[PDB]
């Protein structure tokens, strides 16, 4: 059995410093396949406009400070660029992705019904 | 304890900023005598205010949008049921069971 | 020549009362319960390091190991000449809020050599890493990406561990005991966007929970015991 | 394989609720069991030689499942999905007849298959399309959890009916074929073995079928009589109950495996002491034979990948259960 | 031994006169029948209008108005118990024994050394000092043997057999039959 | 009539005994086709997942027209016993247009059938032609 | 009686072994078919 | 005394004759080579084939000539479902609830009160048939047989509205199928 | 059952007008001895011919003559 | 030393079971495994250790077995775990298990106890 393209071995990092470098690397290798990913599924966007979005989901892990939460997040992004670059998603799922969107005052949301 | 397992539960984030959870004991029902259903602490969701149920007009169903509507967990203590919330993030709080105070009762009684 | 015989009219034979045994369906397992103890005293010896407990029910023996203790037990269990158990059948998880540590993975070996079954638990958190036994059983490469799709379970060790059961992107684990059984999200074709796309679920018939009519009474008592002799401690004689 | 599929379930069941089947509900479990062999196989060698690219032999038996449908059906009033198998014992008892029908089908039933040996087993194209394909070695074939006609095939002789004896398997006389060169061909031979003795085992249900009560007299669990339902007062009770809360599960656990067509099916079950599952793990013979296809079909070319997909029997709703 | 039937004794249409005749002549295994039911014998009174009188079939043990207290059949309640065995209940086990084999002294001299395994005992202490006869006695079988898995069936053999008893594919076929023996 | 060979769950079953010599569906001129390009019919046999609710849409869209669709079992019509559930589609008619439903779990090769029969009868009272004529 | 059952006698014997019978002349019996008509229809094309 | 002596087991001992023979070589072939060749190069099989297959185009076929003939069909059948009445036109049900529980799938939605005259009637009786998976709990557990599935299957409909039926199209189902409906009964019910 | 003397007996039985009817909907012709009528108007009938088939020996005559249901 | 000696053989007759084949020497592999498996107890295993007590004395029994059997036959049939082929396989694994055994120390207490809560499933503590 040989695994497939693109996959990494899990593994739980005990050192904080060195779970920083693989968070680092593999950053790089999303902004690296920005421009395949805007050529498999045939985005309306330029490669530009993914970088910025993948940037905006890694700083929202920006500040997680637990290292066994650090090794979760890693390995759920590893799978995340495994299943991206590999073509596995379907084009419907990467454009929903994109097309994610001052709120309603308290009246506004009363008069409708609010939650 | 303190890890925030929220975060990689998956879950969406409006069952941390948007619904409450209760944690209670089942009260014993007034029409049976058993108290089996008393004995486990159990976690469900407060309704929600609007569009917890409304009635579809093609056959009379009664449609929701609460995703929680029909989950309870199911938990053996109490201090298991406060770690799961505590562990979730999620805003909740305890409903304190019911105890009855014993009183003695023997047949002498009926007459004296 | 002759012609076939017709089998409606064939004679039938005639049954008056009929008789039948009662007697415990545990009881033909005697010989089972004691044999599956004894062996599974022999692991325990042979490994006080890592086997925490051992139980046995019917025909079935359970080992309970720490996650740092799984990997030599299988190990043990796969190579030693009396516990041939190279098939690993299953790999499996449950769920249990209530404990510490949520799942119990459960291991059920197969020893094609002895006939023989056996069964490992081991136990894990939402975060705390399981060793992978891939190493070992190339055949629980599925079944553990299986149950981290469901559970979330972290299985160190895994050549390529992800999804295998849920949609692409799919978010939560869906075997855990607060992931609502619905869902979160459904999927509809829309025409303005002409793709299918993900939206929130709205049930037009609300999931009706019939469960709340459990009984109100216990339905099965404590039991009876089924211990062998040889494996209980024994009580002192009494007073001269 | 519908009814294989009821019986581990039920016997998980059962094994938990220290239940034992009478003697005629282990029977008809049985006959019905070796029947739901024939359908599975019928189906699964016959698509593999379709997509071989033998089309005939899979009209002829097709014709054959349709006889044995039509016995699915007058028990249970379903085709395909007859919930009959149940936690302890059958749904219902045999209509009258269907033994004088099920024997008269089994004297036919044999030349079926040799009609069906006529075209594949000594073809040269056949043998071309199978011989040295998808080779499985008995080490490997245990490491990967394979089971039945995949694990008989490479020279290990293990079988459920044979390693754990369950409802009435333990009172009939069969054998089973195993294989040395552990490809597609060997596992072919096997399931044609497998043909011939289920349907000598069909025989034997027929002439040995006792009688007596086909589910355990225990209404507690199973439902009781209509008629009696009606006129007994604990009998309405106990039917009101069994359908409305169910019937509890002492706590525990269990794994209870089959000789499943397919390979080894088990379940591995979580009881509470409530009247609904806690846990119900369903492992899939498919399931762990398709994990193995990266070791078994590197190498090979495109129409050997067809071949060892047929060979391994797969059902995608067991494998995605 | 299911040799070879004659085409007549199967249930069976089959051919009459000279085109029977002209069948085995020009088939190649004459006895094979051509599948199609006997519009005559097969499912000819059908499920719905059959005449049996059907009864619900009881037995007496469990299925009679006398000597039939539920409880003498209950085994749904009285399931085997769930008994785990940690090293602290084994290493009392192997140092006083079992209730089939006691080696606890008597008395109250017998209780100190019960509650001695109230409380975290390890087995791998308990081997370090302890009796090497007793591991080979009790933890180990036959004299210091190894505990083998035990069968799931012990009546679980098998014999190879030859074509003239199976009646399968004759032995250049690349595959053997077992029978139970 | 050529419907194509689209089969996901148990209901395939009962759409290959169609094709059995009991029924024998090539009698009637419905011959299987494993390209949308070569097919007009849709059968939907099985039920329908999020995870394949967009491959089913694709595969749709490249049959060319005039084409129909038939929702066959309680999946395809409305989810049936998997209605709740969290990876299921409630229905094929969220992702195509159906143009006949049939019941049953599965339905039986007669019920399908049948329901063949239905859409056969509703193309025979198509107006393509004269509707351009007088409605046009 | 009051069930379905086989009947007291029991049901006759059925088939279930294989039944493929060889058939047709000896390989070499063909081969001299096949050589007696090359042998013929060469003489017939000679003589045309 | 067993075999744990030598750690070894009765189900680990291979029976007689387990090892192979050796195979054989091109020196040890039954049949000689020009008769193993007459096979080859004339297809001695492959005509075998074609001859088999050549026999069944003087058989009878199976295919029967739907709609004009039937299938088989037993008293046991699962089709569509129907409300049945008292031979006297009173409705069966008495809003029990007991189907309504049963059903795997809930498929089944039931709302009751007393009626005009006070007898215990269901004013609501929904079935889901796209989503009943046609299993027929809901008859067993019905204890005045007043939900039963008839034979029919034909019934496939152009929308899916028409696959909710309600009280009045189980009712009206009751009273069209009732013969059919008795013909079952007649002969299930003592199986019961 | 596939016989053409088997049509021949049929054709002669049911006559013209029955049997080309049965070759416009029935894509066979077949006789058979009358069962009785339904409400719809449906006839019904019982096949006797030996060399007719297990699951074709009963059989409906619809009402109308190019469609059926 | 090197003692260079053949597990599973790549090619020779079939033993029945796909993908093994036949020893060329059958004996003196099991002599050579087994006399090297009763040293590496000795070297490696304190005496305390069940695994060692068990081992011990299983090897001697299938030592003494095969040198005293000549026919392969008799060797399978009277310890009754296997054909030789797969006896060899087995030789190797359990003297390599015993190298992986006293690296774990698996002789010494419980590495890691359970919590108070560990096993108990719906109130009954295991
Ligand atoms: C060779 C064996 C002898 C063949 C028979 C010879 C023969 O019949 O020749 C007759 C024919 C007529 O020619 P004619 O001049 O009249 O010969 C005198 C006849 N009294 O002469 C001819 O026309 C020759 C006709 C062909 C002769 C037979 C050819 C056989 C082909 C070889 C077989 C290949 C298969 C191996
Ligand atoms: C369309 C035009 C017609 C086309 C078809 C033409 C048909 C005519 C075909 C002619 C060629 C056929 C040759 C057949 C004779 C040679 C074959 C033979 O006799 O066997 C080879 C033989 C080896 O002996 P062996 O076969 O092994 O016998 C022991 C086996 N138990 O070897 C020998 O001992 C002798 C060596 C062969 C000498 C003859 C050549
Ligand atoms: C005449 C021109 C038309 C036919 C040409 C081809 C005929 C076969 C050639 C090779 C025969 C061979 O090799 O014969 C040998 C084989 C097998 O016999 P075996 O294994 O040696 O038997 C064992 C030893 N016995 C003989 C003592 C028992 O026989 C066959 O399988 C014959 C096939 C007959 C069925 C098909 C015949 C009609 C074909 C369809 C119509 C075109
Ligand atoms: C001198 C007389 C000349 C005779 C002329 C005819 C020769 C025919 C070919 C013989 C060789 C052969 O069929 O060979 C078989 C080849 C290659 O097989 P292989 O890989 O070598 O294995 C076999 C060798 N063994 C056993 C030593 C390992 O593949 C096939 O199965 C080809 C199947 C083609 C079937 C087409 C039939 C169509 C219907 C025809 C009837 C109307
Ligand atoms: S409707 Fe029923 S038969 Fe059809 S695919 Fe779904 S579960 Fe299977
Ligand atoms: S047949 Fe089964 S699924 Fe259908 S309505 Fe009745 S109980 Fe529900
Ligand atoms: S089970 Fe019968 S009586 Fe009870 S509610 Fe359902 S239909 Fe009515």
């Amino acid at each position: 059995t040989n695994p497939t393209a693109f996959a990494q071995t899990t593994r739980y990092v005990k050192d904080s410093t060195e779970m920083r470098t693989l968070v680092l690397n593999l950053y790089r290798r999303y902004l690296r396949h920005s421009r395949g990913f805007v050529n498999n599924y045939n985005l309306d966007i330029p490669a530009s406009q993914v970088r910025t979005k993948i940037r905006q989901e890694f700083e929202r892990q920006r500040f997680v400070k637990d290292l066994p939460l650090k090794n979760v997040l890693y390995m759920k992004a590893q799978m995340e660029f495994q299943e991206l670059v590999n073509f596995w998603k379907q084009q419907c799922h990467v454009m929903q992705y994109f097309e994610s969107i001052k709120g309603d005052s308290f009246v506004q949301k009363f008069l409708k019904g609010a939650q | 304890t303190d890890l925030a397992k929220e975060l990689v539960s998956g879950a969406p984030k409006e069952l941390i900023t948007e619904r409450v959870a209760r944690i209670y004991q089942e009260a014993k029902a007034a029409t049976q005598s058993g108290q089996h259903n008393t004995e486990t602490w159990k976690i469900d969701w407060d309704i929600l205010n609007k569009g917890n149920r409304w009635e579809n007009d093609l056959m009379g169903y009664q449609s929701s949008s609460d995703y929680m509507q029909g989950t309870i967990l199911k938990f053996d203590t109490r201090e298991g049921a406060i770690r799961f919330a505590k562990g979730q993030g999620w805003d909740y709080y305890i409903q304190e069971p019911k105890v009855r105070r014993f009183v003695k009762k023997d047949y002498s009684a009926n007459f004296y | 020549e002759e012609p076939l015989p017709v089998l409606r009219d064939l004679p039938r034979p005639e049954y008056g009362e009929l008789h039948a045994p009662v007697y415990n369906p545990a009881e033909k397992y005697k010989e089972q319960i004691e044999e599956l103890h004894k062996f599974g005293r022999y692991i325990m010896g042979c490994l006080p390091k890592f086997v925490q407990q051992f139980s046995v029910w019917k025909d079935e023996l359970v080992i309970y190991v720490a996650p740092s203790a799984l990997t030599q037990v299988a190990t043990f269990l796969k190579d030693h000449t009396s516990a041939q158990f190279k098939a690993c059948m299953d790999v499996t998880a449950a769920d249990y809020p209530t404990r510490t540590n949520r799942f119990d993975v459960v291991y059920n070996l197969l020893s094609v050599r002895h006939n023989s079954r056996i069964r490992i638990k081991t136990y894990a958190s939402e975060v705390s890493p399981v060793p992978s036994v891939v190493p070992l059983f190339q055949g629980a490469n599925w079944f553990e990406r299986e149950t981290y799709d469901l559970f979330g379970i972290f299985f160190e060790g895994h050549p390529d561990l992800r999804r295998i059961m849920t949609d692409y992107g799919f978010q939560g684990h869906p075997l855990r005991k607060d992931f609502p059984t619905t869902g979160y999200t459904e999927v509809r074709y829309d025409a303005e966007k002409r793709r299918v796309v993900y939206e929130p679920l709205e049930l037009t018939q609300a999931w009706r929970n019939f469960t709340v009519g459990s009984s109100v009474w216990e339905q099965v008592g404590d039991g009876k015991d089924f211990t062998p002799e040889s494996f209980k401690l024994p009580t002192p004689a009494p007073d001269p | 394989s519908m009814m294989t599929n009821e019986q581990v379930f039920s016997l998980a069941v059962e094994k938990l609720l220290n239940l034992e089947v009478p003697e005629r509900g282990q029977y008809i479990r049985t006959l019905f069991g070796e029947i739901t062999r024939v359908l599975n196989h019928l189906m699964s060698v016959l698509s593999h030689a379709m997509d071989v690219g033998a089309l005939t032999p899979f009209l002829w038996g097709f014709e054959e499942r349709e006889k044995l449908m039509e016995f699915y059906e007058r028990v249970s009033g379903a085709r395909l999905h007859s919930a009959y198998v149940r936690p302890g014992g059958v749904s219902q008892d045999l209509p009258a007849g269907l033994l004088d029908d099920i024997y008269m089908w089994a004297t036919q039933f044999g030349d079926r298959l040799d009609e069906t040996e006529e075209l594949l087993t000594d073809s040269r194209i056949w043998k071309q399309r199978t011989i040295g394909i998808g080779e499985v070695t008995a080490e490997d074939a245990l490491n990967y959890g394979l089971s039945g006609v995949m694990l008989r095939g490479s020279g290990v002789p293990f079988d459920i009916r044979k390693s754990q004896p369950y409802d009435a398997y333990d009172k009939v006389d069969f054998d089973i074929a195993v294989g040395t060169k552990g490809d597609c061909y060997d596992r072919y031979l096997i399931r044609m073995t497998e043909f011939r003795q289920s349907l000598r085992i069909i025989e034997q249900c027929c002439n040995q079928m006792p009688p007596g009560p086909v589910k355990v007299e225990d209404f507690k669990v199973a439902p009781p009589p209509r008629a009696l339902m009606k006129e007994d007062m604990e009998a309405l009770i106990h039917h009101f109950l069994l359908y409305t809360k169910g019937y509890a599960v002492p706590a525990g656990e269990t794994y209870t495996a089959i000789e499943a067509p397919k390979g080894e099916m088990a379940v591995y079950v979580v009881s509470d002491g409530s009247e609904r599952p806690y846990r119900c793990k369903i492992r899939a013979p498919g399931f762990a034979h398709l994990g193995a296809f990266d070791h078994i079909a590197r190498g090979h070319f495109l129409p050997d990948a067809v071949a060892i997909i047929g060979t391994m029997d797969l059902v995608f709703g067991e494998v995605d259960r | 031994s299911g040799g070879p039937v004659p085409v007549f004794k199967k249930y069976t249409t089959g051919s009459k006169g000279i085109w029977e005749k002209i069948r085995q002549l020009l088939t190649l295994v004459p006895n094979r029948s051509t599948g199609n039911p006997l519009v005559k014998n097969y499912r000819v009174p059908p499920p719905g209008s059959q005449t049996l009188k059907y009864k619900d079939p009881v037995t007496i043990p469990a299925g009679d108005i006398v000597k039939n207290q539920y409880y003498d059949r209950d085994h749904r309640r009285n399931y085997p118990r769930l008994v785990a065995f940690d090293q602290t209940k084994v290493s009392g086990l192997l140092t006083l024994g079992s209730a089939q084999n006691p080696r606890i002294s008597v008395g109250e001299k017998g209780q100190k050394e019960l509650a001695v395994f109230d409380q975290s005992v390890s087995l791998s202490s308990t081997l370090a000092t302890i009796d090497p006869k007793v591991v080979k006695s009790e933890l180990l079988a036959e004299g210091g043997s190894p505990v083998v898995a035990p069968s799931l069936n012990k009546k679980m053999k098998f014999r190879l057999t030859e074509e003239s008893e199976h009646g399968m594919y004759p032995e250049d076929y690349p595959i053997r039959i077992f029978a139970q023996n | 009539f050529w419907p194509m060979t689209f089969g996901l769950a148990c209901c395939a079953v009962e759409m290959m005994h169609v094709s059995a010599p009991r029924y024998d569906q090539d009698r009637l001129g419905i011959i299987f086709r494993a390209s949308p390009r070569q097919s007009d019919i849709m059968i939907v046999a099985g039920t329908v997942t999020n995870k394949m609710a967009p491959a089913l849409r694709q595969v749709y869209d490249q049959m060319p027209y005039p084409r129909w669709v038939i929702s066959m079992g309680s999946c395809a019509n409305g989810g049936g016993y998997y209605h709740y559930s969290y990876s299921v589609v409630r229905g094929v008619d969220r992702i195509v247009p159906v143009d006949i439903y049939v019941p049953g779990c599965p339905p039986t090769s007669e019920a399908l059938m049948y329901g063949v029969f239905q859409l056969q009868k509703k193309m025979m009272d198509g107006q393509t032609h004269r509707m351009w004529y007088r409605s046009y | 009686a009051t069930q379905d059952l086989p009947p007291i006698s029991g049901y006759a014997p059925i088939q279930w072994k294989r039944n493929l019978p060889s058939r047709g002349f000896r390989p070499v019996i063909w081969f001299l078919g096949l050589c007696t008509a090359t042998g013929y229809g060469f003489y017939q094309i000679s003589l045309a | 005394p067993t075999l744990a002596l030598t750690s070894g087991s009765i189900q680990g001992t291979h029976p007689e004759g387990f090892r192979l023979p050796r195979p054989k070589t091109w020196e040890e072939s039954s049949e000689s080579a020009l008769s193993k060749a007459t096979k080859w190069y004339l297809l001695s099989e492959i005509f075998r084939g074609l001859y088999i297959t050549l026999e069944m185009y003087f058989r009878a076929p199976y295919t029967i000539y739907y709609p004009f003939e039937k299938g088989p069909v037993s008293p046991r059948f699962r089709g569509e479902h129907a409300l049945r009445r008292y031979p006297s036109g009173e409705e069966r049900c008495i809003a029990c609830k007991l189907c309504e529980a049963v059903c795997p799938a809930q498929a089944i939605t039931i709302e009751a009160e007393e009626r005009i005259d006070g007898s215990r009637r269901t004013y609501k009786y929904d079935i889901d048939m796209t989503k009943c998976i046609y299993c027929g709990y809901c008859q067993e557990s019905c204890p005045v047989d007043a939900i039963v599935e008839t034979p029919n299957v034909e019934y496939a409909t152009e929308t899916r509205e028409e696959l909710l039926y309600n009280k009045e199209k189980l009712l009206a189902n009751g009273d069209k199928w009732e013969q059919e409906i008795q013909y079952a009964l007649d002969a299930d019910a003592p199986y019961r | 059952s596939s016989s053409i003397q088997r049509t021949l007996r049929n054709l002669w039985k049911n006559g013209f007008k029955k049997s080309f009817k049965q070759l416009q909907g029935y894509n066979d012709i077949k006789s058979g001895r009358l069962v009785g009528t339904d409400s719809f108007g449906n006839k019904f009938y019982e096949v006797d011919d030996p060399v007719e088939i297990h699951m074709r020996t009963r059989f409906v005559e619809y009402t109308g003559f190019w469609r059926q249901d | 030393q090197a003692q260079e000696i053949l597990i599973k053989a790549n090619k020779g007759n079939p033993t029945g079971l796909t993908g093994l084949f036949q020893h060329p020497s059958p004996r003196p592999t099991l002599i050579t495994l087994y006399k090297a498996t009763l040293k590496n107890l000795e070297e490696k295993i304190p005496k305390e250790s069940v695994y060692r007590t068990a081992v011990e004395a299983f090897t001697k029994e299938r030592l003494s077995i095969v040198e005293n059997n000549e026919i392969i036959e008799d060797i399978e049939k009277k310890i009754g775990s296997g054909l030789v082929e797969e006896l060899i396989v087995q030789a190797n694994e359990e003297y390599d298990l015993i190298d992986k055994m006293a690296e774990w120390k698996a002789w010494e207490e419980l590495e890691e106890k359970p919590l108070d809560d560990q096993w108990t499933y719906f109130g009954k503590k295991l």
